[PDB]
């Protein structure tokens, strides 16, 4: 179900600059869940993510950061594939790797 | 040699001569760690495959043989897709596709386990890419 393909690993700031139907991985913060949406930020930057095939088992607390894979289906809309909780990431490691990942060959 | 930590797409660019090891900027490769999600779990006549994707661009099948270690494969099929591992094993170039025939692995459930993983390949493949420059 989750495709053959590899996940490109990004920001969320960085999810408008990817095409629609690419495998996208990346870090959200969650800002709300309604109606089978989930609507995660990092910073200024937000993406709605559609995770009404992928209900977690357990419930979703404000604020706290989740690790996404799934396809973009247009812009700021992400079609969820895999969703795990990234409790205790140290965010300035992760994004300083993330960055770096896109910028060493 | 070593334990060689590699990018999957990395993996798939090692140089094979059919007629053991393998050849990554010129050096010999056999013992090899990736570190990435589960993607997918197929189940194979006395095999177990797991499809590892480390966002490289590339995945990575994973075999474990089932009778080579009972004990490892049956906590492989027990992990889920989305369960991140790093596996240690040895290419296998059989296939037009490489393969990796583990050798032992771990779940990584700590989230700072995989970008830790991430740091160590850049540098390690930054090191052998100026020895190579070096040497060349």
């Amino acid at each position: 179900p989750l495709g053959s393909d590899s996940a490109k690993l990004i920001f969320i700031n960085q999810i408008n600059d990817c095409k629609d139907g690419q495998k996208l991985r990346f870090l959200g913060c969650v800002q709300s869940y309604k109606n089978g949406i989930l609507r995660l930020i990092d910073g200024s930057s937000s993406v709605t993510c559609d995770v009404t095939v992928v209900l977690p088992d357990v419930s979703i607390q404000k604020h706290e950061w989740l690790n996404i894979v799934g396809r973009k289906r247009q812009d700021g809309i992400v079609d969820v594939l895999l969703i795990r909780s990234a409790v205790g990431i140290n965010l300035p490691r992760y994004r300083q790797m993330v960055s770096e990942r896109q910028k060493c060959d | 040699s070593r334990w060689n930590p590699m990018f999957i797409s990395d993996v798939h660019k090692i140089s094979f001569h059919p007629h053991y090891i393998g050849f990554w900027m010129g050096f010999p490769i056999r013992w090899i760690q990736i570190v990435g999600y589960i993607a997918a779990i197929d189940i194979y006549e006395g095999k177990h495959v797991l499809t590892v994707d480390d966002c490289s661009g590339m995945v990575l099948r994973v075999v474990f043989i089932i009778q080579d270690d009972f004990s490892m494969s049956k906590r492989a099929i027990s992990m889920s897709p989305g369960n991140v591992v790093c596996v240690f094993g040895k290419i296998n170039s059989f296939r037009s596709e490489v393969e990796l025939i583990a050798q032992s692995f771990e779940e990584l459930r700590d989230p700072n386990d995989e970008w830790k993983a991430w740091q160590k390949r850049m540098r390690y493949k930054k090191n052998l890419t100026k020895i190579s420059k070096n040497h060349h």
